């Protein structure tokens, strides 16, 4: 049973957007494989001549799995361009807001999008309840009893005798797989807090609306700072306070000793998915205006030269289109970009995507969650080196298992714990300033005629940008760069294979039919093609 | 997959930005998992179900030509410009499978202003011709319940559900298609600043000190005068909603708001 042909998977499933992989297969192993991203929508075509103000509204429409996330980026980029320092209360809020975000979307992401490649819930219902509660007891400071799991156990046997499978719905794992390892109670256990995380979720986005107006699609950002006087109030904080604090336990007790427990079994997923070159561009500022203020830091690293992190330089950044569905060949830096549909079909022209492929001085660029904790670590970042080196300690791995499926699937759980704590901080810091008398949100402006900008949110994905250019006080040009952009593009005008494209080469699949290893790829880079594409 | 005892809905995602489908993530009392488990039987969603690719597909065809019937909620306007071709899943276009599927669904629900009036991608000047699902579908006889916002309130998503359910019909519809249940009063009716509407008394800036007091937000461009939703009575997240953090309404639920409700910050 080892395949050569092509496998296609089309859609893409438990992503954002529209999603085509093809791959080709030799002898059991991927030897190629194209990221087709193929619904366009035309989001800066749409805001030319708008009023710049404006823009934030639209582009927060990008995506609504990173919700605010652009909104953020537009609202600095028009910041940006005016020269306006928005007050210390409006940095405080908007990075509250983004923390919580984090916390929402990679939760979400581990249980709702990524764990169904690895976890088979029809499995649980042979579990012994009672050594699951001891496993999962074991792993976690949280006690959980026999009773807590067999109640699960006890509503997914109703379901599943339903015959009414819903979601499950011819599941890989169904009648098994070879590819699913788990045993049936941690199956049993994955599953539990895979629901409990349906409601917690809840909660993690609630955080966000308690100042931001609402989730999804905040509404509480201006140029200049923010709108909401009432985040100020003792009772605002208070309730924030008290949802980060569930969201953060849910995080060091469940999720990050379920993704240690998973990694442990798949500890082959070590050897699969790698790439070459990583790109950050900070959050968290303390000065609108310097990345370096940022509690991560920017930076570039080639060919995993962790001992060389190049300083981030913007006008590096060009935009291809040869492999595009867009018209000629000419890449574009984005204050000079274009975004000229032209659609010739799968692999017409050798076109094969509707994203734009991003390139650093030539160079295909792994965004994200690992390319954020591996620079910081390697910045000397004290709370990711910590957590980094525990996470290495408990799967009894070095730091070269990073370069993988596993390894970025671990860093996403990493920055998580890492950014929970460190919204504590920053919410006391906001506190600290509320109660020397600072109580002033936003600042006042002016439009000018002619300015460019550019606006960078380090997001769950990575390195996002957004880039205006202002003419006669409108919108002359307004560029989205996004981290499934760069991840999840296709090949440039020098051929370069993605990241995504050259990480899937050399995965194994062994049952074409049900081809689960490209989704823990895949899936790996939690992709966003609404963001890539826009 | 589905058939008997829940009853089933195929959810299909056009041109969007899944903005919808995560707040119907957000569903309190009932939870998602509640609505899932034991309201319904979500037989088909890109964004959470365990099968991809073919697989996924296949799930698809037996939802939809089940005997037992299906209900569709659509998330995203649809493509028209080109034939279609600026959105396609399983290399068909977004156009052709809801030109097959819909008409074969016992009810359809057009959840979020993209389905509902074309949403952010038919802004001007529309590169994608993309339409809302009624527009786009007219000539087959589609009429979807439009559950309008950007996103909606997930709560009314799931009364509609219920109703439908309980009542085998749809609820009163307004002239766009949306229940009068939720859709029947402006935002700014029920909105807390109304008595500094009254009195003239706007916040000149967000800076201000009639900001900071709570005045009123219309000089700053709120829509609340011509937007029909539920904002201000169900709120959002069970705890807020746009005016209440100081920012004005865009208009998220009214059709064509993109090009209509703007500049954002001027009345
Ligand atoms: S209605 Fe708004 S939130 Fe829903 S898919 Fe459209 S853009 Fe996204
Ligand atoms: S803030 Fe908006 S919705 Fe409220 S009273 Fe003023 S105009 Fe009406
Ligand atoms: S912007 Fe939309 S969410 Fe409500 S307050 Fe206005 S209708
Ligand atoms: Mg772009």
């Amino acid at each position: 049973s080892s395949y050569s042909g092509p496998i296609v998977v089309d859609p893409v499933t438990r992503i954002e957007g529209h999603l085509r992989i093809e791959v080709e297969v030799e002898n059991g192993k991927v030897k190629n494989a194209y990221s087709s991203s193929t619904l366009f929508r035309g989001l800066e075509i749409i805001l030319k001549g708008r009023d710049p103000r404006d823009a934030q509204h639209f582009t927060q429409r990008t995506c609504g799995v990173c919700t605010y996330t652009h909104a953020l980026a537009s609202t600095r980029c028009v910041d940006n361009a005016v020269g306006v320092h928005i007050p210390k209360n409006a940095t405080y809020i908007r990075n509250l807001v983004l923390g919580a975000q984090y916390l929402h979307d990679h939760i979400v992401h581990f249980y709702h999008l990524h764990a169904l490649d690895f976890v088979d819930v029809t499995a649980a219902l042979k579990a012994d309840p009672a050594k699951a509660a001891k496993v999962a007891s074991s792993i976690s400071p949280r006690k959980t009893t026999a009773a807590d799991l067999k109640a699960v156990q006890d509503k997914l046997k109703t379901f599943v005798e339903t015959g009414q499978l819903g979601p499950f719905t011819n599941a890989y794992f169904l009648g098994g797989h070879p590819a699913y390892y788990l045993d049936p109670e941690t199956n049993l256990i994955a599953t539990a807090h895979y629901l409990e995380a349906l409601r917690l979720q809840v909660k993690a986005a609630r955080a966000m609306a308690v100042f931001g107006a609402k989730n999804p699609h905040t509404q509480f950002t201006v140029v200049g700072g923010v709108t909401c006087y009432d985040a100020l109030t003792p009772q605002r904080i208070a309730e924030f306070e008290a949802l980060w604090k569930e969201t953060k336990a849910f995080v060091d007790e469940v999720y990050i000793p379920d993704l240690l427990v998973v990694a442990a079994a798949y500890k082959d997923w070590t050897q699969y998915g790698g790439t070459d070159n990583f790109i950050t561009f900070g959050e968290f500022p303390k000065d609108e205006y310097d990345l370096n203020s940022r509690f991560f830091k920017p930076g570039v690293v080639f060919k995993r030269d962790f001992k060389n992190i190049k300083p981030f330089d913007k006008m590096q950044i060009e935009e291809h289109v040869r492999h595009s569905w867009y018209e000629g060949a000419e890449a574009r830096h984005p204050w000079k970009g274009q975004t000229q549909p032209k659609y010739t079909d799968l692999h017409g022209d050798d076109r094969y995507s509707w994203m734009k492929a991003p390139r650093y001085m030539g160079e295909p660029m792994e965004t994200g969650p690992l390319a954020q904790v591996l620079i910081a670590y390697s910045q000397g970042h004290p709370k990711v080196k910590a957590v980094t080196d525990a996470v290495l300690a408990k799967l009894g791995v070095g730091p070269e298992a990073l370069f993988s499926t596993l390894g970025r699937t671990a860093a996403r759980g990493i920055e998580t714990a890492v950014i929970a704590e460190y919204v504590g901080v920053m919410l006391q810091e906001y506190k600290d300033n509320i109660a020397k008398g600072d109580n002033v949100i936003c600042a006042p402006w002016e439009m000018p005629k002619q300015a460019e900008g550019v606006g960078f949110v380090n997001a769950p994905r990575g390195g996002l940008s957004h880039w205006i250019r202002i003419e006669d006080g409108k919108i002359g040009n307004f560029q989205l760069v996004v981290p499934s952009t760069w991840t999840l593009g296709p090949r440039c005008d020098k051929n370069k294979l993605s990241p995504v494209e050259a990480s899937l080469i050399g995965t194994p699949v062994a049952d074409a039919k049900r081809p689960v290893e490209i989704l823990r790829t895949v899936h790996s880079f939690d992709p966003c093609i609404a963001c890539g594409v826009h | 997959l589905m058939g008997p005892r829940r009853p089933s809905v195929v959810y299909l995602h056009n041109a969007e930005c899944t903005g919808c489908s995560e707040s119907v993530l957000r569903a309190f009392e009932p939870y998602i998992d509640t609505l899932i488990l034991d309201t319904l039987s979500l037989d088909y969603h890109e964004t959470i179900m365990a099968a991809a690719g073919d697989a996924a597909e296949a799930a698809l065809e037996q939802a939809v030509n089940s005997p037992h019937g299906f209900i569709a909620v659509v998330e995203g306007g649809i493509p028209t410009a080109a034939n279609g071709i600026y959105g396609k899943v399983a290399n068909h276009t977004m156009l052709d499978i809801c030109s097959r599927i819909l008409p074969k669904a016992q009810a359809v629900i057009a959840y979020g202003t993209c389905a509902t009036f074309g949403g952010v991608q038919a802004a001007k000047p529309n590169p994608t011709g993309a339409k809302g699902v009624n527009d786009a579908l007219k000539h087959l006889g589609v009429k979807a319940i439009n559950i309008a916002g950007c996103p909606p309130n997930p709560y009314n998503l799931v009364g509609t559900i219920v109703y439908y359910l309980k009542n085998k019909a749809a609820p009163e519809l307004d002239s766009l298609n949306r229940p009068t249940m939720f859709f029947g009063q402006t935002v700014h009716e029920q909105c807390p600043r109304l008595p500094h509407f009254d009195a003239g008394e706007f916040a000149p800036s967000f800076e201000s000190e009639e900001a900071r007091k709570g005045w009123c937000l219309y000089e700053l461009g709120c829509k609340g005068p011509v937007t029909m939703n539920n904002c201000p009575k169900i709120k959002f997240n069970q705890t807020n909603w746009p005016v209440d953090a100081g920012h004005p309404c865009i208009g998220c639920s009214e059709p064509d708001f993109w090009d209509a409700m703007t500049p954002f910050y001027q009345n």
